RNA sequence: AGGACCGAACCGACUAAUGUUGAAAAAUUAGCGGAUGACUUGUGGCUGGGGGUGAAAGGCCAAUCAAACCGGGAGAUAGCU
RNA sequence: GCUCGCCGGAAGACCAAGGGUUCCUGUCCAACGUUAAUCGGGGCAGGGUGAGUCGACCCCUAAGGCGAGGCCGAAAGGCGUAGUCGAUGGGAAACAGGUUAAUAUUCCUGUACUUGGUGUUACUGCGAAGGGGGGACGGAGAAGGCUAUGUUGGCCGGGCGACGGUUGUCCCGGUUUAAGCGUGUAGGCUGGUUUUCCAGGCAAAUCCGGAAAAUCAAGGCUGAGGCGUGAUGACGAGGCACUACGGUGCUGAAGCAACAAAUGCCCUGCUUCCAGGAAAAGCCUCUAAGCAUCAGGUAACAUCAAAUCGUACCCCAAACCGACACAGGUGGUCAGGUAGAGAAUACCAAGGCGCUUGAGAGAACUCGGGUGAAGGAACUAGGCAAAAUGGUGCCGUAACUUCGGGAGAAGGCACGCUGAUAUGUAGGUGAGGUCCCUCGCGGAUGGAGCUGAAAUCAGUCGAAGAUACCAGCUGGCUGCAACUGUUUAUUAAAAACACAGCACUGUGCAAACACGAAAGUGGACGUAUACGGUGUGACGCCUGCCCGGUGCCGGAAGGUUAAU
RNA sequence: AAUUCCUUGUCGGGUAAGUUCCGACCUGCACGAAUGGCGUAAUGAUGGCCAGGCUGUCUCCACCCGAGACUCAGUGAAAU
């Protein structure tokens, strides 16, 4: 639900909130919990490596399943909840031996929805199942990479994998990016698209907004002095580069990968 | 104005202390210069 | 409700006068801006010198910063005084 | 010693950090005090700090440090597993009165509580490094119950006023009492119970979790305050002995009620919001090997034990950081009266000080102020500086506008005191009495008192009634930047930087990118609706033509092209 | 024009008188479309101009109140 702000205030003039009233209005389930604390993007050297992290709220890291290991076994789903280490909102989902757990929640999900893992499945959203027997042609999200490692792909809000053709022991799935790619036929897989598909529709609207998320100014290159950023000073605005990085590499075309033990699974790259 | 040293006794243990010179090699190097040239206060501590 | 409004604590530093062998190696006096927030503060910690940190001024890093302080090469070199 | 003045959300009081004897008494005035000094935070001598409950030490952990084996590294060393440290956080227990020249929640008096050890009596399935619960946690707002505290009245003790009056609807002072133990209230949460069954809690579980029945519907947890007891005590205006004159021993009255009321307690609550708001132990519980008369556990009783370290004193300052007895800096707690929205402001209480050179004079000139004839920016780079507006209520309010604004736009009227309505109204609180009663901290009626605006009508004083302090100057046209913000500590606060938004671009996860010779870490316990980089900079109408050049991407027939 | 040299461009407003300001023109030395163009309500200890009120800022200074200056007693510097 995309709720236009009344613009009382300068701050609040352009912000465009997300109110998905189906959230539980409450705490989270305790025992799966845990201590989640931040860096800054300061390795173990102390020295900041990534830029643009530090501060904002404080957050608590929900265990979130992702292998879905407990074949068999049917689960109904509690209730959903807002996850802030993500994008996704996740499920509360409770088997038939007590065990509850943590679950990405996919398009439509409501509470009170039976979902299961296993082989045996039933084709419906919510039900993680190897990609050897999905349809092809069918929307899944959550995908593995290796046999047995956890969802890697198709992990973000309102974003879905599709199996597009199964060949030999491989499938070769269409990611979000465009880009095919080949991953072996044991991969578990759950079914549907990740949920909150508007998470991109909402707008900050202010700076305070943003540093509420650990979001620090990101200072132009072209501002800093020609000893702290390739692109430098100079009497006006100046550029005169071709732009870089602060470090010297091109930017704006040229291509980084370089990974070659990977790249005997990428069938065709990117747009 | 506000000066430059704010004293407190355990920061300044805790970073030009004994305990906190032998730790390192060249905290046993400032000890040995200071035991040669016969200084009477070794370290900052007492 | 709110990076909302007026305004003390608190945080700062736009103007003017005094001071400038000062009360003060950056202050006082009369006004002044923010004041539920990208706010402020106490305690402890981490990042170290071609390095740090930097809402970016070449600013800050112990009254020192276009490369700190201390010791050493070292009685550097000086067609200059 | 008697006046005068100054602070009183401090310039009063108690600490933390820091200092280390500056604390208290005697003695000295050479040196220190911006002068003298008999004085001192100075010199010399003596004295002073008393803890089972306050704080450390101690148990437990955060960020973080160190880190056996280990991985990495020319050596030195780097990262890090088990572990072990690390408060600025979680963990048991004391209050009131008195006393000293200087300590008192430490000493004394009265009354308490907590944790363990050992021994007896009785009942008995006890036991982890393991499981479960709990500890355990955000911002903002609203008012319901109270208390601290204050005022007024009643009661007690004293007074009858240097100058008109003052036996009263008069004046001054007091009217204080805790921890603990008992009761269990306003409020908050919550269904309970007995049994059967189980792909979970690494194994087991009688505990948590899940399922199925019956089964009653009121149980349970929490909880400020009040009331009783602590207390026939203690404290109390005193009067009153001289005893070495300092007060020492003595007795010691009243010791109640209404109202107001917190920023404190219920409240770690309730509502709502998005930015989703620490960990471990102590505490209860369940079992594992193990032991099952024993050990051990539970309860009462008896005794023992609680060690060691700090305690003086300043602490918004002459004792800490500023070279100084320096107009500077420093975190927490307590927060009285009258006006007041107020922790502003002005006057004051408790309390603390008059700022460690004075005395004259009453020149120019400099600093900080007051007032000004007539004119009113004519000054000047410029209305810089100063003057002026300043509050509450009612009416009224422009172009433009992103429909919020603009707007406190602009601009008008009223304001004191006394009386009446109303010997104090509306409203708040609510006794006594009656009635119910599930008999108490209950409820209903009733209205006693106490408190108490705002308004209208009339009258009256001044030149002036928001009378002091405090407290917008206003309007038109325009450049830049959307805005809140940040910046050159110490001559630049801006049109610079940031920003939400937009585009390009890289990145398929052992991601790119970065710190690292490497291990490894950050990115991220994130996965293209995500992440890094670059430019532009809310919003609206839009973003034209050129790929020659230098870059980036893709192609590669052919030519040149290194090591070998 | 934060861009314009000639330039105090030319015309109109405002002034008794206007190099600055406002609105047109267009011969743009030497604007121009994300090193963005044009427009923009609110916001600003932001740059420019104007007006009301107010005033010792001024024509033009005068008096008065305090701290120094001045004289006495004590201590007693500094640059050069």
């Amino acid at each position: 639900a995309v709720v236009k702000c009344k613009p009382t205030s300068p701050g609040r003039r352009h912000v465009v909130k997300v109110v998905n009233p189906e959230l539980h209005k409450g705490k989270p389930f305790a025992p799966l919990l845990e201590k989640n604390s931040k860096s800054g993007g300061r390795n173990n050297n102390g020295r900041i490596t990534t830029r643009h992290i530090g501060g904002g709220h404080k957050q608590a890291y929900r265990i979130v399943d992702f292998k879905r290991n407990k074949d068999g076994i049917p689960a109904v789903v509690e209730r959903l909840e807002y996850d802030p280490n993500r994008s996704a909102n996740i499920a509360l989902v409770l088997y038939k031996d007590g065990e509850r757990r943590y679950i990405l929640a996919p398009k439509g999900l409501k509470a009170g929805d039976q979902i299961q893992s296993g082989v045996d499945a039933a084709i419906k959203p919510g039900n993680t199942l190897p990609m050897r027997n999905i349809p092809v042609g069918s929307t899944v999200h959550n995908v593995e990479m290796k046999p047995g490692k956890g969802g890697q792909l198709a992990r973000s809000a309102g974003t879905y994998v599709q199996i597009v053709a199964r060949d030999g022991a491989y499938v070769t799935l269409r990611l979000r990016s465009g880009e095919m790619r080949k991953v072996e036929a044991d991969c578990r897989a759950t079914l549907g698209e990740v949920g909150n598909a508007e998470h991109m529709l909402r707008v900050l609207g202010k700076a305070g907004a943003a540093r509420w998320r650990g979001v620090r100014p990101t200072v132009r290159g072209t501002a800093m002095n020609p000893v702290d950023h390739p692109h430098g000073g100079g009497e006006g605005r100046n550029f005169g580069k071709h732009p870089v990085t602060p470090w010297g590499v091109q930017t704006k075309g040229k291509k980084t990968r370089s990974n070659k033990r990977t790249d005997k699974f990428i069938v065709r790259r990117r747009s | 104005m506000k000066r430059t040293f704010q004293p407190s006794v355990l920061k300044r243990n805790r970073s030009h202390g004994f305990r906190a010179r032998m730790a390192t090699k060249n905290g046993r190097q400032v000890l040995a210069r200071r035991r040669a040239k016969g200084r009477a206060r070794l370290t900052v501590s007492k």
